[PDB]
């Protein structure tokens, strides 16, 4: 008897391991770009702590639209590494 | 309850994304880790 998940998050795991690479080498050289999306996510996962501090009953301030909408303008010059990062909140998945 | 019926949420995009970003650095996320108080300034190699 399992029934504790066998099967994790694998690919996107693997995917999000490897794009996290693949932003250090995407703007290697300027840290303030790679710790301001670093502190964006810090931001989310306060954000998201609170939330669920309240049960989830209380939404936080920053939401997915938000976020994105803030890494799109926080990445510039180079869309590609927004292309990447839109695997993890694709469009396509409801 | 409103909704009696529980169901794990394995589906969190964000979180094997901030997850990862947690592995892949020094997890400077002012989150307590383990033995850190003065260990990392600027971070790991």
């Amino acid at each position: 008897s399992n029934a504790s998940l066998q099967n994790n998050q694998p690919v996107e795991f693997n995917h999000a391991i490897n794009y996290v690479n693949k932003i250090k080498n995407r703007f290697q050289g300027q840290p303030d770009i790679y710790k301001a999306f670093l502190e964006i996510l810090h931001t989310y996962q306060k954000e998201q702590r609170n939330a669920k501090e309240a049960g989830g009953n209380y939404t936080p301030a920053l939401t997915e639209q938000e976020v994105y909408a803030q890494v799109a303008r926080l990445f510039k010059n180079q869309e590609d590494l927004l292309s990447e990062f839109g695997q993890f909140l694709p469009d396509a998945n409801s | 309850s409103n909704a009696d019926y529980v169901q794990p949420q394995l589906r969190r995009p964000f979180e094997l994304l901030i997850a990862a970003a947690m592995e892949r650095n020094p997890t400077q996320f002012q989150l307590p880790n383990e033995l850190t108080c003065t260990t990392a300034l600027p971070g790991s190699s």
